[PDB]
């Protein structure tokens, strides 16, 4: 029984027009509903190749985006859940889109000219946009698929690395590799407002309605929640020693030291979850700095080398002297992570080639695997999740993009069953 | 007085520490050491009276804990040296590298102190979002990766200035 | 690394100060004083009245080094050992010590004075 | 016995590739080992990375023979992928070397990698 | 051109009003010269310029920003009854 | 007898201010283990370097005035009799003492960090059976 | 004034290149010996007095 917290209620009660402003738990639960042995799985094989992400808008028709290293943005189409996505339109790049002067503020050129990275589609289906290391985040009109608005990113490192919407409001996130983190109108098309705080590269940001984002820096091993208006920030630090580990399990495997943390995907407004290079999905809980649950490795082991390959000499028992037996041996990295906003569900994506889709235990303390989906093999990048039907019984579709290579860079061995393609997925009840 | 004086104001060495400190670390006069030093001696002499006093004495346990979390941050005192033997020993060149002077020239940008110090006070150089135009800045360590060009800058992505801008009209109306 | 006289341990009892504790108060921060040998063969030498110092000279917090002499004379054993690195930080009271080091560049000078100790050639004071 | 001695921890990895993306940042970090060979005739290194999954390991082995002659010290890393992305480089890049340069940023962060390599020696 | 955030929406009846915190961004310009928002602010609802009343803008240091308050009025004669007179003069 | 009856403020008055030692709270950021709300890196600085960085306890004040102007839609200025303090004696306050943003005020001070604590202060287990329970 | 300290430091450079020989670069060049000449009696080293 206080003075001014009647006073805080009836000032409160007055206050008006708070939808996205107001928070949203995970509510929705159908993880246990889901058959992932029976769920049919569909592969298709598109002509271009290094294929970096896909985005698909979903109404409040069903639509997919594709952008690869041939430097095309791709339109496609995926309405019907039981046929393969099909061709719409496309605009590829190339090197008629070189800036004339390569050095002004000005890099006014209407399209790619180096280097695709990543795309988003608009909410509100009326535009979708795309970016990379060409400095150059262009937004499209969907239509006539024509360049309506390209934006110089004004900095000499602001290489694009990810895109990120709010639901159903066209405020576009971007994080860039100068530190920077460019915020975006995109029905009046002008630059909002700029964040800074990685020591690294920021390779992931996701966000949901509300006008907050979480970006990851790649080395930094850092975290960061947002607050676009306040333009305050947190911090969330890893740090599991291995000793710390070992020690533990020395009271009856391998650990590994954690090299960066690239994707993240935010499950809802208190949680979310963040990949790693050594194979962790940690679940991160906003009142604790620590993850609240570490899963280690998830994709397993990366593939041992042969021992008549790294010797180079004749003497076989020599061989596998060289390789030093558990010390050689790296994990997979985690190169895709999202969630179906508000969920129970998780999918991760690597290249061991199995979707590994995670359920959220209903505590929200940890997760759980719920199953894979193998259809797909080699490098996966990017997962978007598009649901249909009625409210309590929904039929999903899994898309992810396949390439050869990572988005980044090459940085990669023994690839192999792999090709550049849509994987389709429809998981029932 | 936000400074003091030392007691040997001309000796043959005090003077030639300060031919080379003003010498490498590109200072203006001899005032700019002593707010430093100054700054050094609180720090240094609160850090002796925490080694009088015993161990589990909270007054050491606790400002020990906030003086050596208190230096990790802006980056004078190392991380592993999380001890408070280690922040008697650091002398005044540990505050002069986290000068803008320096972090911009040790960092790039300038191919000299000197350089970097008229980088500064031209408002070129920014730490991140606000340009900054004071040359002892003192930068944090969170703060150190972000220093860069303004983008309102013709060393960065901006307009160049007036003396290429009448240059390059004045060859328009040359030819 | 401080090296002690003889003059500066009599000059210390004198003024109620400790040498260990008593030298980070003038100097702000840690150091390690030793007596080497010729000085330690003094203050024995200086004999029963001086005992009370010869007490407070052996301490395993003050550090003794050997030397390679044929004599006790500690007064010339301290400044070759100080030209031939010119690391060592010299304390003594001596008045002919601190002319014989005052001309030597670069090797800050220690003496007792008043209530606690104070430095000469110490660019870094504070 | 092994070849690849000596192999740096897991821990040691995370402190060694970190120095290695600001110095590759700071251009002191140059980058391949027919690059990093020069800087050991040029004297000029400070420590050596070496990655233990390339193949062969004898492509690389030369750099010890040329490091303890010049005393350089030297690690192995488990990855040379892991050892690309601290180097900012596409392709995997199986050695690398820190250049001496005074005007470092990261003098003070070298020095600490500097002296848990010779711990190792 | 310009773009406006709109932060603690509350309805007051009483003076039959709508207030809002005003949060305006400056990408590259200058500031917003306020019967710029007026007009900005109006054509975001129903308002038909002059039954809006903004006049709290300090400027965010360094610019690029400029935070402030905005009175968005119901029935536009309403204006003339309950703003201050030094404010129907601007 | 006779008995005053009198209410009064200053028992109901907070004196949260007053114990309040800032090197305690330095302990308690570490050892709460959650988040704490840094702002940008830019946001921070006053005038574009004269003034330094910003104290956590001037990110804390000048919050208090943000979030009092956003709920009375007015400022409060160059007031002077005020000003003539707080704006020199707390600005001196920063070029004394705060370095790089953060505060080393704190270590030249005489007041103790014991008389805040002082074995719990109050309450204390004075007696035999106060310290079983303690234990218990 | 950041001037005069500056050419004194550089003027107070040259005259520590005189005093002592103070260390330069490395080698970077090819050639190996030295420009300025050997001498056979300077024996510039501290010698221990007893
Ligand atoms: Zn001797």
């Amino acid at each position: 029984f206080d003075a001014g917290d009647l006073d805080k209620d009836i000032i409160a009660s007055r206050l008006k027009e708070d939808v996205a402003e107001q928070q949203g738990r995970v509510f929705r639960y159908f993880g246990d509903k889901l058959l992932i042995s029976e769920a049919k799985q569909s592969f298709t094989r598109v002509g271009e190749n290094n294929l970096t992400c896909i985005s698909c808008f979903q109404p409040v028709r069903l639509f997919a985006y594709t952008v690869s290293k041939d430097l095309q943005l791709t339109k496609y189409d995926i309405t019907d859940f039981s046929k393969r996505p099909k061709k719409l339109k496309y605009a590829k790049g190339g090197a008629k889109y070189i800036p004339t002067s390569k050095h002004e503020y000005e890099n006014t050129t209407e399209g790619h000219y180096d280097e695709i990275l990543t795309v988003a589609a608009s909410p509100d289906g009326k535009y979708v946009v795309t970016g990379g290391r060409d400095r150059k985040l262009i937004v499209w009109s969907t239509e006539s698929l024509s360049p309506v608005k390209v934006i110089p990113t004004k900095d000499r490192r602001g290489e694009v690395l990810s895109l990120a919407f709010r639901k159903n409001s066209d405020q576009l996130y971007a994080s860039c590799a100068d530190f920077k983190i460019r915020t975006y109108s995109i029905n009046q098309f002008s630059q909002l407002e700029i964040l800074y705080g990685h020591h690294d590269i920021v390779e992931d940001i996701s966000a949901l309605a509300m006008e907050r984002c979480v970006t990851v820096g790649a080395r930094d091993r850092t975290a960061m929640l947002w607050k676009i208006p306040d333009e305050t920030r947190l911090t969330f630090r890893g740090g599991d020693e291995p000793q710390k580990l070992l020690r533990r399990w020395m009271k009856e495997p391998l650990f590994f030291c954690e090299g960066s943390i690239d994707v993240v995907s935010m499950v809802d407004d208190f949680h979310f979850i963040t990949g790693s290079d050594n194979g962790n999905i940690c679940l991160w809980s906003l009142a604790k700095k620590k993850p609240i649950f570490t899963e280690r490795i998830a994709h397993g082991i990366l593939p041992e080398p042969s021992f008549n390959d790294i010797s180079g000499e004749t003497d076989e028992e020599l061989r596998k002297r060289q390789l030093q037996g558990k010390k050689l041996l790296q994990p997979f990295w985690i190169t895709s992570l999202y969630a179906i906003p508000y969920s129970n569900v998780f999918i991760s994506g690597s290249w061991s080639g199995s979707l590994k889709v995670w359920k959220i235990s209903d505590n929200l303390r940890s997760f759980e695997l719920l199953g894979e989906l193998s259809g797909a093999k080699g490098v996966v990048t990017k997962i978007q999740v598009v649901e249909s039907g009625k409210h309590g019984k929904e039929k999903f579709r899994i898309l992810a993009s396949i390439a050869k290579e990572h988005r980044l860079g090459r940085w990669i061995a023994n690839v192999s069953g792999a090709r550049n393609g849509i994987y389709s997925a429809v998981i029932d009840q | 007085k936000t400074y003091s004086t030392p007691k040997r104001p001309y000796e043959s060495s005090r003077l030639d520490a300060e031919l080379k400190l003003a010498g490498e670390f590109g200072l203006k006069n001899k005032k700019e050491i002593y707010r430093i030093s100054f700054q050094l001696s609180k720090i240094r002499r609160a850090a002796r009276d925490l080694l009088t006093r015993d161990e589990k004495d909270p007054k050491r346990l606790f400002e020990g804990n906030a003086l050596i979390r208190r230096l990790v941050r802006v980056g004078v005192l190392s991380e592993d040296k999380k001890k408070l033997d280690y922040v008697l020993a650091l002398k005044v060149e540990d505050f002069l590298e986290r000068r803008l002077q320096t972090q911009v020239y040790k960092l790039g940008l300038a191919k000299s102190v000197h350089h970097a110090r008229v980088l500064i006070t031209q408002r070129h150089i920014a730490v991140g979002k606000q340009i900054v135009n004071i040359p002892s800045f003192m930068v944090r360590l969170d703060s150190e990766k972000h220093i860069d060009f303004a983008p309102t800058s013709p060393f960065g992505g901006a307009r160049p200035g007036r003396v290429a801008r009448r240059n390059a009209a004045r060859k328009a109306e040359a030819s | 690394q401080v090296l002690i006289d003889t003059n500066f341990i009599n000059f210390s009892i004198q003024k109620k100060v400790d040498i260990v504790r008593g030298m980070m108060d003038c100097l702000l921060a840690k150091c390690n004083p030793l007596i080497t040998d010729c000085v330690m063969a003094e203050l024995e030498k200086l004999g029963p009245k001086y005992r009370i110092a010869l007490k407070l000279a052996r301490d395993p917090r003050i550090k003794r080094l050997s030397c390679s002499h044929k004599g006790t004379y500690a007064d010339d054993c301290l400044v070759h050992r100080v030209l031939q690195h010119k690391c060592y930080i010299v304390a003594t009271n001596d008045a002919g010590l601190k002319q014989r080091i005052r001309k030597i560049p670069g090797i800050p000078l220690m003496s007792v004075g008043g209530h606690a100790y104070v430095i000469e050639k110490l660019p870094d004071v504070f | 016995n092994p070849k690849a001695f000596p192999l740096a921890d897991a821990a040691l990895t995370q402190q060694i590739l970190d120095v290695v993306q600001q110095a590759a940042n700071l251009r002191q970090l140059k980058k391949g080992a027919n690059e990093a060979t020069k800087t050991l005739n040029r004297g000029i290194s400070e420590f050596i990375i070496m990655a233990a999954d390339c193949e062969p390991i004898e492509i690389l082995l030369h750099l010890p023979l040329l490091c303890e002659d010049k005393n350089v010290p030297y690690v192995f890393v488990p990855s040379r992928v892991a050892l690309g992305r601290a180097c900012g480089v596409s392709r995997p890049v199986i050695a690398a070397s820190i250049t001496t340069n005074d005007a470092s940023a990261i003098k003070t962060q070298i020095y600490a990698v500097k002296d848990k390599i010779e711990t190792l020696l | 051109a310009v773009t406006i955030r709109t932060r603690k929406v509350i309805s007051n009846p009483l003076l039959a009003r709508k207030q809002f915190v005003v949060d305006v961004l400056h990408p590259n310009r200058a500031n917003v010269s306020k019967d710029e928002l007026r007009e900005k602010l109006a054509e975001v609802y129903k308002a038909e310029k002059d039954a809006v009343s903004v006049f709290g803008f300090r400027t965010q240091f360094g610019g690029g920003k400029s935070v402030g308050f905005g009175l968005v009025y119901n029935s536009v004669a309403e204006a003339k009854k309950f703003e201050p007179t030094y404010r129907l003069v601007r | 007898t006779h008995f005053e009856d009198r209410f009064d403020a200053r028992e109901h008055k907070d004196r949260s201010n007053k114990s309040r030692m800032q090197a305690m709270e330095e302990y308690i950021r570490e050892s709460s283990d959650q988040p704490d709300w840094s702002a940008s890196i830019g946001a921070d600085i006053v005038n574009h370097g004269r003034g330094g960085i910003k104290s956590l306890r001037d990110t804390e004040k000048e919050r208090r005035v943000t979030s009092f102007e956003e709920d009375n839609f007015t400022r409060l200025n160059i007031t002077n009799k005020a000003e003539k303090r707080k704006q020199k004696q707390r600005e001196r306050n920063a070029r004394m003492n705060v370095i790089g943003g953060e505060d080393f005020g704190i270590f030249s001070s005489k007041r103790k960090l014991e008389d805040s604590t002082s074995r719990r202060g109050a309450k204390k287990t004075r007696s035999a059976w106060d310290r079983a329970q303690r234990r218990l | 004034s950041r001037v005069k300290k500056r050419k004194k430091y550089q003027k107070a450079q040259k005259k520590l290149k005189s005093v002592r020989a103070v260390y330069s670069g490395g080698q970077s060049g090819v050639y190996e010996g030295e420009k300025t000449g050997i001498k056979k009696g300077l024996t510039r080293s501290v010698k221990f007095k007893n």
